[PDB]
C-alpha cells in the first residue's frame, strides 16, 4: 500500500565523502509504540542483502562506525561519512508500518 | 552465528508446483517470524510472504493468494513453501529471513477481544535459492 | 502488526444476541464500565472540570455494588430470588422473548415498572430473609 | 412459576449529554498539550450484528461541544497576551508610495512624540473635518489584544475518545442522510481524525464521501436548515501573499513593544487565490444531479451576498493569517481571486472580544483541499457565518450513550432457602 | 524517647522472600493500599480508582472478599517451563511478575468467560428439581 | 502427573516503576501569626512526619540518580510556588521613568540616588521623589547627560514580592501517597547508578531544605567520612561534577550597611518600598570564610578526584563566561540576595579569606526569562552563618572550573537515593488445588 522513493540512484564516490541519500515515504510511519519503522539494507553485487540501519539513527551492531542515518515523518535520510572502497552496491530502503512491505530501486554505487 | 541455509531449489515449467526449504543454525526458532523476498533478475526487491513463530497467522501479498503455502516446523527448524500454479514472470531468486528482534506471544487487547501479532523487519537471510519457470 | 478476528466477543458485542445468548458476555461489560482502558498517560505537565467526571464514574459504580449488597447478591453476576413475577408488569411468556428478543427491547418493556421492581426485591428477599436468621 | 433473576452487566443504554475529552496526536501549539492529552496510540472498532439505532446530527451535542470549547481553548492563550489600549489616538494615515496601505503617524506610546506605523486599509475609520486622519474600528466598542508571537495555529488531527461508562457509536451505512435510523452499526473507543478548521462559505481540509456526493439538510422544505454538501474529488486551491514583508516592534506604553509592519520589500501586488477552472464546473454538475432528486438541467445558477465582511467575503486562515476572498465571480485554466487580508478580526462573532493578527514578515503561500460547500435557496445561494455547522460536517455519524449495566428477567429458578 | 524492634512484619517486608514465606504475609500489603494546592486531591482519586479495579476483578472471578482462592482453570505448561518446587521455594514474586507479564491478558479472559461466566449458567439451571 | 490449576493471590508485594505525584509535607510549628512562609505556604501539609523505615535485605533494585523524576517535580513546583505568590503583590510597570541621579555622600555601587515624577493611585498630579539605587539595575541612557533607566523595563512585568512573606528555607519532607512506596539505597558506596544491596522503604523522605544558590550548595546534607564525587559520564567534558565532601566548611557573610525603613508612593491600595537610608557610613558587604579549612579542603578533594585516571595532573581553576550573574557566586540570605566574587577560591594544587560581595535589587526569576521578583530589605544589618556540603565543577592539567546553571543538580545531590514504585498487588500462580464444582 504505502510506497516511497529515492534520490538519483547512481552516485559515484570520493574517499572520505559525506554521502547522503533520502527516502521520502507517502505516510508518517511512526507506529503505536513510538518506534519509527525504517530499515536500511545493502547488498554488494553477487551477494545477499545485509543490514546497515534498523531504525532512525540506530546503526546495527557488528557494522562499522561510519553510517549515521536520520529522518522523520515522510522523508528519511541515510548519511554516510568516510566513504571507503567497500561501499559498492545498492541501498534498499524499507517500510515496516503495515503490510505489504515495500522497497526501492537500490542506489548504484561505484567509484 | 545464526546461519540460515536455503535449499530445495528447482527450475520447472508453468502450471506446476515446487517447494523450497530454509534451515537455520544455532538457533531456537520457536519464537521467530520468517519472510520470503523476491529478487527478479533485474529488479530491486519485493516482499512476498510472512509467518508467525506460532505458525498460526500467515499474511501474503495480493498476488500469490491462492498460489502459495507457508508452513513452519520448529521441530525440524525447516520452513516449507509449496508454490502451486506458477507463473512464468515470477521467475526470480527467493530467500528466507529471520526477523530482527525476537517476537513474543500475542498480547490480547482486553477491550476489543481481538489478538495482535507483532511483525518487524528482518536482519539475516540465507544464501539464496533458485526457482525458474520457463519452457 | 497484524490481528486475527475476535473469538472472545468484545465490548458491547452481543447487543444483537437473544437474552439467552448475550449472557455469555456479561463479564466484558462489567469490567470496562469502570475507567475503561486507562487513559491519561501520566502527562501532568502544563483546571477543575477534568475531575468531576472521574468522581461520578465511581459513584455510578458504587451505586450498584451497594444495591447488589442490599439485594443479597454482591460478587455474583447472576442470582436468583424468592420473588415471583407479577404478570401485570408484562405477561409476555417465556420463549416469546427469551429466544426471540434482545436486551434493548426487554428494557423498553419494563422501564415504566422499574422502581416498582426495586422495592419488592429489597423487601421480600433480604428484609424478608433478615427475619429468618434467628 | 416465574422468579425474577437479577442480571448485572447487561449491555443496554440511554442517550446522555455529557463531557468528552480531547486526545491530540503529537511545539508550543495551543492544541498540542495545553488543551488536550498527548498522542493517540490506536483507534479501535467493534462492529455489531443485529442492532438498529436512530441518529441525528441536529439534536447532537458533540457539535455543540467544540463550539463551547474552541471558544475557550482559543481564549486561554489570550489572557496573558499584550493588550493594546494606547494606540487609540488620532491616526494621520496617508497613502503608501509604490492606496490600500496607509502610512500612519501618531504621538508616542512611551514608557517615559510623532511616531509612525503602516498597516492595512480595512482597520481604520474616517473622522471629522481634519481629513486624511483616522482611528481604529473598535475603540469605542471594546478592547483589542495582539496575539502572542510564540503561538501556533495549525489544526491538529484530534481524537475525541470516550470516558468511563460512555461508548461512542458509529453508523456505517453509505446511504445515510442527516437523520433516521441505521443498521450497520459499530462501536469505537475513539473518533477518527478531526481537524479544527475555520471557514466561511465552504469546507476546507474536511473529509470525503465514498466516491459520491450527497447533500444533507433536515427542513429542506423550508429555508431554515442550511443545505450542506460534502464533495468527492477535493479541488486543490492555491493562495499566496507575494508581498515580501518586513516587521518591527515599536515601543508601546510603559515597558512594552508592538509588532507592526516595516517596509514592503517588493512593490505592491495583490495577494490572491487560484483554482483550476475545469474541475469546478464539473463538480457543481455533480450536485445538481442530487438537487434534481430533491427537485442541461441546471435551473440553479444564482449567487447572492450582503452584510458582514465575514459573510460577504470568504473567510479562512493560511499560515496564521486570515483571508477574505471575493466569491461572487467564482460561483455563477487558473482563476485569480481578489482576496482581502484583514488584520483585526472577531473571534466567533462575539460582540466586543477582538483579536489582532501578527504581521508576518517574508512571503506566505499555502494550499488546501475542499470537501464541501454551503448553500441556501430562496436558486441556491452561498450562506456563511454559522460556525457550528462546520462541526456538523464531521460528526454526522457519531453519538454518545450511557451504559445501563443492570437488568432483570423472570425465570424458573428460585433461591434455595439457607438451612 | 521510644523504640522497640520488629514484632510481626513490615510493609513490603516479604518482597525478597520466597513465595512460601510471602504467602503468609499478604495482609500488610492489603491493609495499607488505601489509607496512607489541588494536587493532593488528584492523588486521592487515583488511589481510589486503582483500588476499585483490583477489587472489581476479584468480584468477577467469584473470588471477592477472600485473599486467596482457587478456580478450575487449568494451568497451561506452555506458560511456564519452571518446575513446581522451584516456584514455591526459590523464586520471589518480583521476579515472577516479569516472567508471566506477557501471558497476563490471556489469563484474565480465561478466568471469567472460561469458568465463572460458565459457572452461573450451569449454576442457575441446577434448579427445577 | 497431577493437573494444575491457577490460584489467585491478592496483596502480592511487587512493583513496577511509575511516575506519580508526590506532595509537600512540611514542618507545622510556628506557621501561624504572620509567618507567611512562601516555602511552607502556611505549612502546606501539617504532617510533621515520623519517618519509619523497613529493611528488606533480599532486594536489589537498579537505581539511577540521573533519570529520576523526583528532581523534575521540584523544579515544576518551586516556580509554581513562586507564581501564586508573585501574583497578588505590587506590579511595578509604571515606574520605568527617566532619572536624574547624583553621587551619594558616605568602588562602583550605591553612589546614585535618583528622582522621577509619578502619579500612581491619585491619578491627578505627578511628583518627584528620592530613593536609593545600587548598580546592576540602571542604565545611562543615550542623548542625555546623567540620566538612568531600569535594566529590565522592556522585558515582561516586574512585580515585586510582598513584605509579609519570608523565603526562609525550612526542610520539606516529601511523602508518598497511597499505593506508592518511596525506596532508598542503603549502601554508602553508591556511586550514583547501577544496583544496590539491601534497599529499604520509607514513608517519607528526609530533610530537604530547598535553598537557592549557584556554584556551591549551602545548608546541604553530607555523607559519611569519605568524600564522594559523582557525575554522569565522568569522562565527558561538558557534564556537571557533583561534589559531596565529608565535612562542613563554615561561612559568614554580612551586610554592614544599616539599611532602614522607607515610604515610597502608593499604588492602588499598594504601598511600594524602596530602601531607606543608611545610618551614615558605608561598609561594603562581604563573605568571610575561615581560609585555613578551605585551603585544607581542596587537597582533600583531589584525594578522591584522582583514582579514575593515573596519579598525575590535578589543578583548580576559577570560572569564566558572560555577565557577572553567572560568574559571581549567587545565594540568598534572609530575604536578601548576594552576588559574591569567588575567584580567590580556586587556586591550583599538586599531587581568613574575605570575598568582595555585590548586591543587586531587581532580580530575575531563577530559570524563566520574562518576569522578575523584587524585594527591599528590612531594617538593620544582616548576618547569616551557613555551611558548605558541596560545589559544582566542570571539566575542560585537567582543568576544573566552577560551573552551574541548574539547582536541579543541587536537588540531584539531595535526591541521589530515591525511587518511587507503584504496587501491583494482584497476582496469580498455579498449584494442585481446584475450586469445588458441583
Ligand atoms: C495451552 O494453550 C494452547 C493455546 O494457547 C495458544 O498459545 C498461546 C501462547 C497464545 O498464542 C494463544 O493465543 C494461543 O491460543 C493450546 O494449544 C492449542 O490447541 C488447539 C486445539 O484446538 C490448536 O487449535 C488447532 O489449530 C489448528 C491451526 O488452525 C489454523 O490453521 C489451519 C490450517 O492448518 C495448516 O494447514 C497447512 C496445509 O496443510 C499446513 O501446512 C503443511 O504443514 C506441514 C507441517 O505442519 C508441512 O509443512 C506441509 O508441507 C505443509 O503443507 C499447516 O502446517 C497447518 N497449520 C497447522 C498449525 O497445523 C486452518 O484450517 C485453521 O482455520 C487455522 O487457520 C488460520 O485461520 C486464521 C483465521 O481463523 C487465519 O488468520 C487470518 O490471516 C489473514 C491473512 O492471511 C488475516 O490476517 C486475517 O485477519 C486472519 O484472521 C490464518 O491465516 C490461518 N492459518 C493457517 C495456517 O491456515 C487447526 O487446524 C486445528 O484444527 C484441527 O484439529 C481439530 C482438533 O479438534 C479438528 O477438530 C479440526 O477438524 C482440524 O483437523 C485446531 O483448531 C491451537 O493451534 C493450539 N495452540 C498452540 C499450540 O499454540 C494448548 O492445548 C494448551 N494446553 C493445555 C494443556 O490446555
Ligand atoms: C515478553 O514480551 C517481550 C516483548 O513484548 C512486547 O514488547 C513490550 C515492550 C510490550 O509492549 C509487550 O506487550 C509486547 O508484546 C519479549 O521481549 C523480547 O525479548 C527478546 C529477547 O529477550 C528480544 O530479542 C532480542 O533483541 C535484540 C535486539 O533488540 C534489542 O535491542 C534494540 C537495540 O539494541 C532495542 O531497540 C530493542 O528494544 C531490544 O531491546 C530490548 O527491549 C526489551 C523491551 O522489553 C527488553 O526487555 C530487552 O531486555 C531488550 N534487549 C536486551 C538485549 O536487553 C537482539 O540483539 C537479540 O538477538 C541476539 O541475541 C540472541 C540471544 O541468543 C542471539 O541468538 C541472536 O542471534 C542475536 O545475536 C545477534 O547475532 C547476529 C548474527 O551474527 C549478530 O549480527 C552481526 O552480523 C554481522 C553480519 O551481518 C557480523 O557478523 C557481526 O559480527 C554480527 O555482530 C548480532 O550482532 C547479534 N546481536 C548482538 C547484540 O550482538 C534478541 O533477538 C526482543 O527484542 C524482545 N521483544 C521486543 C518487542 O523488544 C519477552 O521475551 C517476552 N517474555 C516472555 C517470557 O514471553
Ligand atoms: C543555613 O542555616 C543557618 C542556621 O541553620 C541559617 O542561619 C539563620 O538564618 C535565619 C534567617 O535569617 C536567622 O534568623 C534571623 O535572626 C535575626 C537575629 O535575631 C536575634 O534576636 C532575636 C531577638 O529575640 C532572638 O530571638 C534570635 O534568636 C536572634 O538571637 C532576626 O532578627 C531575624 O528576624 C528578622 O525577620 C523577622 C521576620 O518578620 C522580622 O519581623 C524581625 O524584625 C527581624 O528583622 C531572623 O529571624 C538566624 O539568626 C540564622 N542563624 C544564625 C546566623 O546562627 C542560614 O540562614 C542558612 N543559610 C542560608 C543561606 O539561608
Ligand atoms: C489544509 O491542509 C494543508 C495540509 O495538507 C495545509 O497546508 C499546510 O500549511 C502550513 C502553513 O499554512 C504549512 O506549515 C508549515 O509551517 C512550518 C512552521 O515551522 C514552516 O516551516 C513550513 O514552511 C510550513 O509553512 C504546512 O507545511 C502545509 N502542509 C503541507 C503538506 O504543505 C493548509 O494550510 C490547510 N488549510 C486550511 C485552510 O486549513
Ligand atoms: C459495515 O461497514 C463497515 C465499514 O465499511 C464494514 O467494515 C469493513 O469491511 C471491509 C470488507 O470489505 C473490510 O475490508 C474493512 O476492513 C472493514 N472496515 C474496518 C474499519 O475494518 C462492514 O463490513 C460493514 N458491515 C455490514 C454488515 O454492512
Ligand atoms: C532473605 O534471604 C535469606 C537467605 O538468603 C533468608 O534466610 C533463610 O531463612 C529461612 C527461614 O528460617 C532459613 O530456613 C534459611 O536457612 C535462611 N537462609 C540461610 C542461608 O540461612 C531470609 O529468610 C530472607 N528474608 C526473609 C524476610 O524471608
Ligand atoms: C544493610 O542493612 C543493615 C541493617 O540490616 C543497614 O544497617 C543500618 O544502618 C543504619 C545507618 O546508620 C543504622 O541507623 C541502622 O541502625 C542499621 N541497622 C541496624 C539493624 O543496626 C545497612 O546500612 C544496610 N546497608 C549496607 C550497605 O550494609
Ligand atoms: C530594551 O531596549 C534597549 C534599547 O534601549 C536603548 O539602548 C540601550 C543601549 C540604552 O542606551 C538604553 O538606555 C536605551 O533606551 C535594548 O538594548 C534592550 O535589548 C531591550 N531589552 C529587551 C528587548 O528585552
Ligand atoms: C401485582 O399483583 C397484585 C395481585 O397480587 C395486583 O393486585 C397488582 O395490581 C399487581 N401490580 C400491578 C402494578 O398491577
Ligand atoms: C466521484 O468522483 C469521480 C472523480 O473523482 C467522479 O467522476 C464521480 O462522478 C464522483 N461520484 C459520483 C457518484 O458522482
Ligand atoms: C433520510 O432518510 C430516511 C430513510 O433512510 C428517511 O426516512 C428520511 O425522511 C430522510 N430525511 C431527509 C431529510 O431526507
Ligand atoms: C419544513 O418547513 C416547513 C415550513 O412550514 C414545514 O411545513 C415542514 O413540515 C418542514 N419539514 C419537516 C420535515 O419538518
Ligand atoms: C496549485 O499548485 C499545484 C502545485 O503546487 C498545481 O499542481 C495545481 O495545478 C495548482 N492548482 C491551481 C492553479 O488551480
Ligand atoms: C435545456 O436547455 C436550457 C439550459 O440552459 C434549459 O431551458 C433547460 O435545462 C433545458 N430546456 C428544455 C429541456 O427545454
Ligand atoms: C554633562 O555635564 C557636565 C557638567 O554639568 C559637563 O561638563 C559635560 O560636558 C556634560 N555632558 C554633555 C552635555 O554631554
Ligand atoms: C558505579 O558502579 C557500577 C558497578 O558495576 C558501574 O557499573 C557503574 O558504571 C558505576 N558508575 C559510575 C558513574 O562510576
Ligand atoms: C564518556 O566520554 C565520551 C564523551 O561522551 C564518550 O566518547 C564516551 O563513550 C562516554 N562513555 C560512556 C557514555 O560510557
Ligand atoms: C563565623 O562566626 C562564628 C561566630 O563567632 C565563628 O565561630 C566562626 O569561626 C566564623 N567563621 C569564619 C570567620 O570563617
Ligand atoms: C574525612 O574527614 C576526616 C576527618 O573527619 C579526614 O581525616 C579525611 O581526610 C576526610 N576524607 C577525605 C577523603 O578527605
Ligand atoms: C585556570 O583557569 C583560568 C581560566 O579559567 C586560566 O586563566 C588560568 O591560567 C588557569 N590556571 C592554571 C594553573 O591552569
Ligand atoms: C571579616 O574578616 C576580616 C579579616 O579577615 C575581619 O577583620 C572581620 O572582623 C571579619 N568580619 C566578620 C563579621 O567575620
Ligand atoms: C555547620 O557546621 C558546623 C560545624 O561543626 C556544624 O556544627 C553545624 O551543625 C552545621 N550546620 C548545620 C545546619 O548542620
Amino acid at each position: 500500500d504505502i510506497v516511497m522513493t529515492q534520490t538519483p540512484l547512481s552516485l559515484s564516490v570520493t574517499p572520505g565523502q559525506p554521502a547522503s541519500i533520502s527516502c521520502k515515504s507517502s505516510e508518517s510511519l511512526r507506529q503505536s509504540n513510538g518506534k519509527t519503522s525504517l530499515y536500511w539494507y545493502r547488498q554488494k553485487p553477487g551477494q545477499s542483502p545485509q543490514l546497515l540501519v534498523f531504525e532512525v539513527s540506530n546503526r546495527f551492531s557488528g557494522v562499522s562506525d561510519r553510517f549515521v542515518g536520520s529522518g522523520s515523518g515522510t522523508d528519511f535520510t541515510l548519511r554516510i561519512s568516510r566513504v571507503e572502497a567497500e561501499d559498492v552496491g545498492f541501498y534498499y530502503c524499507m517500510q515496516s508500518k503495515d503490510f505489504p512491505l515495500t522497497f526501492g530501486g537500490g542506489t548504484k554505487v561505484d567509484l | 552465528r545464526v546461519q540460515l541455509v536455503e535449499s530445495g531449489g528447482g527450475v520447472v515449467q508453468p502450471g506446476k508446483s515446487v517447494r523450497l526449504s530454509c534451515v537455520v543454525s544455532d538457533f531456537p526458532f520457536s519464537k521467530y517470524p520468517m519472510y520470503w523476498v523476491r529478487q527478479a533478475p533485474g529488479k530491486g526487491l519485493e516482499w512476498v510472504a510472512a509467518i508467525s513463530g506460532d505458525a498460526w497467522h500467515v499474511v501474503y501479498s495480493n498476488s500469490v493468494q491462492g498460489r502459495f503455502l507457508v508452513s513452519r516446523d520448529n521441530v525440524k527448524n525447516t520452513l516449507y513453501l509449496e508454490m502451486n500454479s506458477l507463473k512464468i514472470e515470477d521467475t526470480a531468486v527467493y530467500r528466507c529471513a529471520r526477523m530482527f528482534q525476537e517476537s513474543g506471544p500475542p498480547r490480547l487487547d482486553r477491550w476489543s477481544g481481538r489478538n495482535y501479532y507483532y511483525y518487524s523487519g528482518m536482519d539475516v537471510w540465507g544464501q539464496g535459492t533458485t526457482v525458474t519457470v520457463s519452457s | 502488526a497484524v490481528g486475527i478476528g475476535a473469538v472472545f466477543l468484545g465490548f458491547l458485542g452481543a447487543a444483537g444476541s437473544t437474552m439467552g445468548a448475550a449472557s455469555m458476555t456479561l463479564t466484558v461489560q462489567a469490567r470496562l464500565l469502570l475507567s475503561g482502558i486507562v487513559q491519561q498517560q501520566n502527562n501532568l505537565l502544563r483546571w477543575g472540570i477534568k475531575l468531576q467526571a472521574r468522581v461520578l464514574a465511581v459513584e455510578r459504580y458504587l451505586k450498584d455494588q451497594q444495591l447488589l449488597g442490599i439485594w443479597g447478591c454482591s460478587g455474583k453476576l447472576i442470582c436468583t430470588t424468592a420473588v415471583p413475577w407479577n404478570t401485570s408488569w408484562s405477561n409476555k411468556s417465556y420463549n416469546q422473548i427469551w429466544n426471540n428478543m434482545t436486551w434493548m427491547e426487554w428494557e423498553r418493556e419494563i422501564d415504566n415498572y422499574t422502581s416498582l421492581i426495586y422495592t419488592l426485591i429489597e423487601d421480600s428477599q433480604n428484609q424478608q430473609e433478615k427475619n429468618e436468621q434467628e | 412459576q416465574l422468579w425474577v433473576t437479577v442480571y448485572y452487566g447487561v449491555p443496554v443504554w440511554k442517550e446522555a449529554t455529557t463531557t468528552l475529552f480531547c486526545a491530540s496526536d503529537a511545539v508550543h501549539n495551543v492544541w498540542a498539550t495545553h488543551a488536550c492529552v498527548p498522542t493517540d496510540p490506536n483507534p479501535q472498532e467493534v462492529v455489531l450484528e443485529n442492532v438498529t439505532e436512530n441518529f441525528n446530527m441536529w439534536k447532537n451535542n458533540m457539535v455543540e461541544q467544540m463550539h463551547e470549547d474552541i471558544i475557550s481553548l482559543w481564549d486561554q492563550s489570550l489572557k496573558p497576551c499584550v493588550k493594546l489600549t494606547p494606540l487609540c489616538v488620532t491616526l494621520n494615515c496617508t497613502d503608501l508610495r509604490n492606496g490600500e496601505i496607509k502610512n500612519c503617524s501618531f504621538n508616542i506610546t512611551t514608557s517615559m512624540q510623532k511616531e509612525y506605523a503602516l498597516f492595512y486599509k480595512l482597520d481604520v475609520v474616517p473622522i471629522k473635518n481634519d481629513n486624511t486622519s483616522y482611528r481604529l474600528i473598535s475603540c469605542n466598542t471594546s478592547v483589542i489584544t495582539q496575539a502572542c508571537p510564540k503561538v501556533s495555529f495549525e489544526p491538529i488531527p484530534i481524537h475525541y475518545c470516550a470516558p468511563a461508562g460512555f461508548a461512542i457509536l458509529k453508523c456505517n451505512d453509505k446511504k445515510f442522510n442527516g437523520t433516521g435510523p441505521c443498521t450497520n452499526v459499530s462501536t469505537v473507543q475513539c473518533t477518527h481524525g478531526i481537524r479544527p478548521v475555520v471557514s466561511t462559505q465552504l469546507l476546507l481540509n474536511g473529509s470525503l464521501a465514498e466516491e459520491e456526493v450527497v447533500i444533507r439538510s433536515a427542513n429542506f422544505t423550508d429555508n431554515a436548515k442550511i443545505i450542506i454538501v460534502q464533495l468527492n474529488k477535493s479541488v486543490e486551491i492555491n493562495c499566496t501573499r507575494p508581498n515580501n514583508n518586513t516587521r518591527k516592534s515599536i515601543h508601546i506604553g510603559p515597558g512594552r513593544a508592538f509588532y507592526t509592519t516595516g517596509e514592503i520589500i517588493g512593490d505592491i501586488r495583490q495577494a490572491h487565490c487560484n483554482i483550476s477552472g475545469t474541475k469546478w464546473n464539473d463538480t457543481l454538475k455533480q450536485i445538481v444531479v442530487k438537487l434534481k432528486e430533491q427537485f442541461n438541467k441546471t435551473i440553479v445558477f444564482n449567487h447572492s451576498s450582503g452584510g458582514d465582511p465575514e459573510i460577504v467575503m470568504h473567510s479562512f486562515n493560511c499560515g496564521g493569517e486570515f483571508f477574505y476572498c471575493n466569491s461572487t465571480q467564482l460561483f455563477n485554466g487558473t482563476i485569480v481571486l481578489p482576496c482581502r487580508i484583514k488584520q483585526i478580526v472577531n473571534m466567533w462573532q462575539e460582540v466586543g472580544k477582538a483579536m489582532y493578527a501578527p504581521p508576518i514578515k517574508g512571503q506566505i503561500r499555502c494550499s488546501s483541499n475542499i470537501t464541501g460547500l454551503i448553500l441556501i435557496r430562496d436558486i441556491f445561494r452561498p450562506g456563511g457565518g454559522d460556525m457550528r455547522d462546520n462541526w456538523r460536517s464531521e460528526l454526522y455519524k457519531y453519538k454518545v450513550v450511557k451504559i445501563e449495566p443492570l437488568g432483570i428477567a423472570p425465570t424458573k429458578a428460585k433461591r434455595r432457602v439457607v438451612q
